C-alpha cells in the first residue's frame, strides 16, 4: 500500500507503490520470491541491468491495470524480449500481439 | 559451530544466551545469580540479555555487580538491553528520543558499563514517528553507548519501515530481532523472519524456547511448588496452563516424551535443539533458575547433531501447527 | 515565489517554483488543499504514482501560462485521462480538443 | 486525555504548561516559586517553559534550584528554553551558530541541567541564513544539549523554509511552534498553523491564554494594585488595557460572564478550555502568580468536556473575530 | 576547464565542464555575470524553470561547438523562444532558420 | 562480477555491472586503462561530457551483446561520431552501416 | 553601522579588528599589549586575530593571558586563529587532517580558550586534497573547537573548489577570506572577491590596511628608528621601501597629504576609511604598536561619512592602479 | 625527497619506517628498543608501526614508554597500529564494530596515546559486511581516536569495495595499504596496487623489504645463531629458508653480491633502495634488531640515486620474476 518500491533500470529510477506491483502476483515484479534476487540492500532498491526505454511501458502496465503498449522508439524484437523477462504472462502477450497485428 | 553471527552483522554470539527475566533480581538470590553466570561463561556463553523493566531495574543491578566482581573482560561479553518502559511518568515510556537517550543512560549506570552491545526497542511505539526512533538509536550508537541496535516484537513491516528510513537519512539499520519461538509459537520466525533475513540482513534472537517452562513438561501433574506459575503476579501463566487449550498442549508433550526417549535427550534439550535447527535463528535466550536446569539446557547443543530430517518430520506431526507461506 | 516545489512522478522528479503552480489556483497542483494528500514529508516532495511522459506537457502548461499540447509519444486516451486527474478544467480541455480536432 | 504529543513527535507533554515569564525571578518570591511548581507537578504538569531573557537570566536560576531541591527526576519533566537574547554585546543576539551554542551552554549552567528537552528560537533572525540556524540547532541536539528544537514567532513560510533546509542537508527539523493564542489573537493558530500540522508535522504550544491577564476580567474597574499592569516597566500593558481598543474588549468580557455562569466555570477557566478545544494546539503555557490562580486554571480541564459545539458557536458571536481561510 | 557546472532545468540535471560553456562568452550560460542570478547556492547549481526537452539541443550546441538543431518532439514556436532566452545570438539564429527553411 | 560501474553522460546516470562492460575488452568502456582518465573519484563515477541520447544505444550494445542500432531521434552524423569515440571497432561499425544501408 | 556581518553568516564583527602580528609577543611588551586591548575593547572592537606562527606561538600566549586577566566574557569577543605552520617537523605543516586537528588543539591551550570562532587556513596547501581539508575543518567545528572557518590567501578558484566539496559531501563551507587590501594592493578584493560574495556568500576580512606602515607616510624621510622596518628579521620591508618601486609610492603619499588635509583626517585615517568604503569588505585588521596609533586608527570611522563619490574618484587618479574586470 | 605523501593524502611520512614486529617487546630488550628509536628519530624517521597482536600486546607497551620517556612531541611522530586480533574470545577477533572500537581503545591505553595517526585493518574479514567495517573505521576517526585508516593485505577488489561504500554512505575511504614487497614478492605492488593509486588515491606502505632477513644474505651458510630463524615459534621461517625453493633464492643472492659490489652498497641497502625505486611505494617498514643493522638500512637512501635504469634491468634478469600486467 503506502510502501514504495524503487526499481532501478540501468541507472534510471522508477518509484511505485507496493500495492501497484502486487496487483499482478504472478509476474516478476509482483512475486516477492522472484524479485528477491534483484534487491540491492545498500541502496534499498531493485536493480535490473536491462533495457531502459522498455520499462516505462512495463511500469504503466501495472499502474493502468493491464493496458500495455509498445513505445514508439522501442522495436518489436527488443520489446518482446522484455515482456518475457518481466513475466507478464502468456495471456497479456496475446493481447499485445493482436494490438500489434502479429 | 557454537558461535554464529547475529544477522549478517559481524557480531559473533553464542547459540545459547542467558536472560535475566524473572529469575535474576526477582525469583532467585544474588548468590545463585553469581553461580549461574559463572557456569554459563565457562561453557562459552557470551550473550547476557537484560532489560530496564525487569524487577523495576533491579535485574540490571545484579548483572552489573557480577561483571565487576568476576572481573570478566568487557570484550568477551555481549551484553544486550531493552528500552521501552522506564517508569510511571508519561515521558518515561515509548521509543521517543527523550526516552531512548535517558533510558539507556540510566541502564548504563545500573549495569555499571560504558556501553552495551545491542540495545533493543522492546516493543513498537505507535505514538512516535519511525524517523525519531531511528535517529535516536543512531545517536546512542555514535555517542558510543551502544554498538548495534535491534527490535523486539516488531511486525516485519515495521522492521522494513525502520530499514527504509535508515537508508533514506543515512542512519544505522537494526541488525536483530527478538521473537518468541518455541514448539507452540511458530508463525513469525518460520514465515515472516526468513524473508527479512535474505532481503535486508536481519537475524532472529529467539526468546522463551520452553514457553516459560511449559515445554519442559513439569506442569503435567498440575502446578508444582516453587516454579514460575506459582510466583506472585504470574496468574497469566497459571491461566495459560490450566485452560483447555493449555491442557491440550500437555497431551502433546507426553507424545514428545517418546521421541525424547528415542534420542538420549530430555524434553527441555529437545525443545531447544529444535529451535536451533535452522540457519535463520541466530541465538536462543535461555532461562534457568538453578544449576541443574542450566547444565541440562547447555546439553542441548550435542542433541543438535542427533536431529535428522526424519525426527523433524516426526515432531511436526505431533505438534500439528506448521505454518504455511 | 522563491520556494521551489519538487513533484515526483513515479520516480521522475520535476522541480518548479511555487509561484508557477500558483498561477492556476483551481487545479490539483495549484490548490494547496488538493495536493496536500500527495505530500511525502520524509522526502519533501509530492509523489504521484501516475504516467511519466504525460507530466512534461502538464508541467509546461503552468510554465508557459496555458499552452498545453499532447506529447508525440503519448496517445489520446492516455493523455486525456491525465488532464482530468490534474484538473486543468473544463475550459483548457476544450482548447485541447480543438487543437486536436476532436 | 491530559497528556498529548507535541506535533507528530514522540514527546508527550501535558495539556497545560507553566511559564517562568514575569512571575518567576521577577514578580513573586523564590518561596512562592517553589510552591507553585510543587502544586503544578503534583497535578500532572510536566511542561516548564523558561528563557534566558527572562529577568536577565534570573528566572532560570530559580527554576534550576527547585529541581535540585525537590529531587524531581529529570526523566519526568519537560524543560524548555528559548535562545535569542543573551546580553548587550552584538555577538550575544540572534540565531547565529555562535549564540545558539553559547547561549544554550550558558542556560544549562543556570538551570543546572545536563540537557533541556526543547530549545526554542525565540524569534526569527533576518541577519542569519537558515542553513546556519538549522545546522546550529542540529549541533546542540547531537552533542546532547537538547532533544528537540522548536521555533517561537516564526511565520509559516519561515517554518517551511527551515523544514526544507533540514531535508536538503540531512539535518533535524523543528517539532514545535510557540504562537500567541487567546480569544483576541486567532489568526496564526487557526489558519496558518493547521496547514503546517498536516503537512510537515509541527504542533503549536500556545502561550498567553489570558492575554497577560486581560481575559481573566480583573481589569474591568481600572487597574487593580499588585497585578501585572501595575508593575515597573509594563506600561505597554497599561496602554493596551486603557486604550479605546482595549476598553472595547472589556465590554466583550462582561458578555462572556454570562456564558461562564451558564457553565460551572469562571472566565479564566473558560478562556483556557477554549484554547484546548482543537486537536492542533498541543499545549497551553499558563502563568500564575499565586496558588489560587494556578488551582483555578488547572480546573479548566474539567470545563473541556462541557464545551459543546453550541457554546463554541456562542462565544464566537460574542468575540466577532473568527478568521477566514 | 576541470570544473563542472551543474545546470538544473526544472528538475532535470545536466552537468558539463566549465570550459565547455565558456567557449561562447556572450550567451547566458557563457557570461558569468548573466547566469549569476540563476545560481542556487544551497544546491550548488543553476536552476532554470524552463522547458525541459529544449535544453538537450541547447547543451549540445556548446559541446559540439556550434552545431544546434531542433529536437524532433519540440515544436518551432517552443524551441525558437528558447534560443532567445539562452541568448545564442543573432548569428546562430540565422543558421538555425536556414536549416529549418524559415 | 557484482561490481557496478556508474557512467555519467553529461548529468545523465547509467549504472551497469562491471561484467557487462568487460564483455568487450578493446573498447573505451571495456579497457580499464582507457577509461581511467574519465573517472571522477569524488563521485565514484565515469564522467563523459558527450552527447546524451546517443549513449542509451551505446549502453544497450554491451547489454544485448553486440546488437546496436541508431536511436530514432539521433542523426547519422551525430551518432557515427559517437561510435568512433566509444571505440566500438572497425567491425561493429560495418554491421552498423549495412543495417543503415550506407 | 559599526558592526557588520561576516560574509552572509550570522557572525557580527566590528568594522575594525586588532591583529597580533609583530606587535604582540614580539615588538611591544606584555603591559602595552594589555593596554591596547582594553583601549580596543572599550571602543567596540570585538575582533582579535592571531596565529600559531606569530612569535613562535608566543603571540597567542599574550592574548590568552589578557582575556583571563580582564575577565572579558567569551561571548562578547570574536577570537580568530590561523593554522598553517606548527613547527619544524614535516607533519607540523600544511592543511592535513593531522595538523588541523592537532594544530588547533595546540592553539587552544596557549589561548586558554575552549573554542575559537573562526579558524583560518593561513595559506593553501598543494600537497593535500581539498576533501581532506574540508573534512578536517568540518571535524573541528562539530567537536566544538571552532564555530566558523575561513581561508587566507586562497585563489577564488580554490575557494570555489572548497565550496563545491562541502556541498558534495554535506560538509561546512568557509564563511570568510583574508586578503591583503590597501591602496597599493587592489586586484583580489575589488575584482575576484566581489564575484564570490554574491555567488556563494564569502566575505573579506582584509589585513594590512597601511601596508605594514608604509601608507602611514612615516617612511618618507628614510627609515625612522623603532619602526617595523628597523626590526630584526624585517629586511624584506626595508628592501620594499627603499627600492625604486617603493620610492615611487612615497611620491604618491605626498600627493595624498593634500587630500587628507582637505578633510579633517590624517593619512592613516584616510587609508583605513578607504578600505571600508565598499560593502564587500567585512572587516579591517589593524595593527598598532602604541596607544596613539590605535586611537588614531579608530578615528577612521568618522572619516567614512566624509568620503563622497568625488574623493574616491580623486584618490584613484593619484593612485593610478584601479583594476579592470 | 626523504618525506613523501601517503597515497594522495596530506599525511607526510618518511620513506623508511620502523616496525615493532618480533624485535620490540619480543626478541630485543627494552633498553635496546629505546636506543633504536632514538637512532631512528634522529635520522628523520617519523613512521613507527605496531600492532595489538605483536607480543600479545607487549610491543605497544614498549613503544608507549619510549615516547613518554624521550618526551617527543606527538605532532612530530606518525604512529600507526593494526586492529585485527585482540585475544582468545570469539568477539575479540575480526573487523566488527565491537572489535574496532574496543581494540583501538585498548591499544590507546597501552601506547598511552590520545590518538593514533593511521589505524590498519590487519587482514580482511569475510564474516563482516563492508558497511560495518567502514562505518566503524569512520566512527573512530570522528571520535578522534585516529586520523586516517588503511588496510593490510586486502585484495584490490576489497579495497575498491571499501571505497565504494564510503562514497555511498558519505563515510571516510582508506588512504593506505600495507603489502609485502621485496625482491621475491612483486605481484601486488607492481601490478594490482599501481592501478588503485591512479584511480582512487591509495598508496602502499610496504613491509618486510628483506623478507624477514633472507635477502640480507645471512642465511647462505645455514642458520646463524641469534637470528630470527632460530627464535622460538619461527619454524615457518626455517622451513622457508632450508626448502628447495628457499635454497634456490640464496643462489640468486650470491649473484646479487656482484651487483652490490659494483655500487658502494651492501645487499640490505640494495634490497631497500630497490623497493623505493618507484613513486607508487609511499614507505618501507624496516626491521632492525641492533644499531648496526638500523644504521646500515638508513644508508639505503644514498643508494637510491645510484640505481639507474640499467641496474634495475640487471637485477630483474637475476631475479627472473617480473610480473606481467
Ligand atoms: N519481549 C522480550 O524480548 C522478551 C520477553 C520475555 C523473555 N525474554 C528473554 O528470554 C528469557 C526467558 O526465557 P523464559 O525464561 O521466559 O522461557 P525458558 O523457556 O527460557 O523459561 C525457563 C524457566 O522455566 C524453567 N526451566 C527451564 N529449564 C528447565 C528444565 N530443564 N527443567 C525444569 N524446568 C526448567 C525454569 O525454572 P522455573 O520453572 O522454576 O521458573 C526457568 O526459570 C529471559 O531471560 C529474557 O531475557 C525476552
Ligand atoms: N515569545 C514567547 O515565546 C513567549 C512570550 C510570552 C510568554 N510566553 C510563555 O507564556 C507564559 C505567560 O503567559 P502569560 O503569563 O503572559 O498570560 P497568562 O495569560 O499566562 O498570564 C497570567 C498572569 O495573569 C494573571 N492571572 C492568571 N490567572 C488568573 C486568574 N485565574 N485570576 C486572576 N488573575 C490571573 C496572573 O496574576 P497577575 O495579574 O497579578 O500578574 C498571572 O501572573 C510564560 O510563562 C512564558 O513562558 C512565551
Ligand atoms: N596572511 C595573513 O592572514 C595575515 C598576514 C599579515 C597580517 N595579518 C593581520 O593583519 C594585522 C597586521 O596589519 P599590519 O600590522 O601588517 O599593517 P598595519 O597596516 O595593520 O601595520 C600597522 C603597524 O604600522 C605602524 N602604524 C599603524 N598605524 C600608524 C599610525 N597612525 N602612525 C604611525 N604608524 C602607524 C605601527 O607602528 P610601527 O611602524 O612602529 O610598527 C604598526 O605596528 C595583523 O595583526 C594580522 O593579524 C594577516
Ligand atoms: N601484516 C602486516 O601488516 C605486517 C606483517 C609483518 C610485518 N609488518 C611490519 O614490517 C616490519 C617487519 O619487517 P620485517 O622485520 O618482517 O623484514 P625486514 O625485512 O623488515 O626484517 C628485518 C629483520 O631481519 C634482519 N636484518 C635487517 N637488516 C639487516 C642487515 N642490514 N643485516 C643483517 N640482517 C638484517 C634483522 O636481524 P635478524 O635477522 O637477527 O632478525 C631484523 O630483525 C615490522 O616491524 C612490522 O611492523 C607488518
Amino acid at each position: 500500500c503506502c510502501e514504495r518500491v524503487v526499481i532501478n533500470i540501468s541507472g534510471l529510477r522508477f518509484e511505485t507503490q507496493l500495492k501497484t506491483l502486487a496487483q499482478f502476483p504472478e509476474t516478476l515484479l509482483g512475486d516477492p520470491k522472484k524479485r528477491m534476487r534483484y534487491f540491492d540492500p545498500l541502496r534499498n532498491e531493485y536493480f535490473f541491468d536491462r533495457n531502459r526505454p522498455s520499462f516505462d511501458a512495463i511500469l504503466y502496465y501495472y499502474q493502468s491495470g493491464g493496458r500495455l503498449r509498445r513505445p514508439v522508439n522501442v522495436p518489436l524484437d527488443i520489446f518482446s524480449e522484455e515482456i518475457r523477462f518481466y513475466e507478464l504472462g502468456e495471456e497479456a502477450m496475446e493481447m499485445f500481439r493482436e494490438d500489434e497485428g502479429y | 559451530q557454537f558461535y554464529r553471527n547475529l544477522g549478517k552483522s559481524g557480531l559473533r554470539v553464542s547459540c545459547l544466551g542467558l536472560g535475566t527475566w524473572v529469575t535474576f533480581g526477582g525469583q532467585i538470590t544474588d548468590e545463585m545469580a553469581e553461580h549461574l553466570m559463572t557456569l554459563a561463561y565457562d561453557n562459552g556463553i557470551n550473550l547476557f540479555d537484560t532489560a530496564e523493566v525487569y524487577a523495576a531495574g533491579k535485574a540490571e543491578v545484579v548483572l552489573g555487580n557480577i561483571i565487576k566482581k568476576k572481573g570478566w573482560r568487557r570484550s568477551s561479553l555481549v551484553i544486550t538491553t531493552k528500552i521501552f518502559w522506564g517508569g510511571k511518568a508519561e515521558t518515561e515510556r515509548g521509543l521517543s528520543r527523550k526516552h531512548i537517550i535517558e533510558g539507556l543512560k540510566a541502564s548504563l549506570e545500573r549495569l555499571q558499563l560504558e556501553y552495551v552491545d545491542v540495545v533493543f526497542a522492546n516493543r513498537p511505539d505507535p505514538n512516535t514517528p519511525m524517523e525519531e526512533t531511528v535517529r535516536a538509536m543512531t545517536h546512542v550508537i555514535n555517542q558510543g553507548m551502544a554498538m548495534y541496535w535491534g527490535t523486539s516484537r516488531w511486525s516485519s513491516m515495521e522492521i522494513m519501515e525502520a530499514y527504509s528510513v535508515a537508508r533514506q537519512f543515512n542512519l544505522i539499520p537494526p541488525i536483530c530481532e527478538q521473537a518468541e519461538y518455541h514448539m507452540f509459537q511458530r508463525e513469525k520466525v518460520e514465515v515472516q523472519l526468513p524473508e527479512l533475513f535474505h532481503k535486508i540482513g536481519v537475524g532472529a534472537m529467539t526468546w522463551s524456547p520452553l514457553a516459560c517452562g511449559i515445554v519442559s513438561g513439569k506442569y503435567d501433574s498440575g502446578i508444582p511448588p516453587y516454579s514460575r506459575a506459582s510466583l506472585k503476579g504470574y496468574q497469566w501463566l497459571k491461566d495459560k496452563i490450566l485452560s483447555e487449550e493449555g491442557r491440550r498442549q500437555q497431551a502433546k508433550l507426553k507424545e514428545l516424551q517418546a521421541i525424547a526417549e528415542r534420542l538420549g535427550c530430555t524434553l527441555p534439550q529437545l525443545a531447544i535443539a529444535w529451535c536451533l535447527r535452522n540457519e535463520g535463528v541466530s541465538s536462543v535466550l535461555l532461562g534457568a533458575s538453578n544449576a541443574e536446569q542450566l547444565m541440562e539446557n547447555i546439553g542441548a547443543i550435542q542433541v543438535l547433531p542427533k536431529l535428522s530430517s526424519s525426527i523433524v518430520h516426526e515432531i511436526d506431526s505431533i505438534l500439528g501447527n506448521k505454518p504455511y507461506s
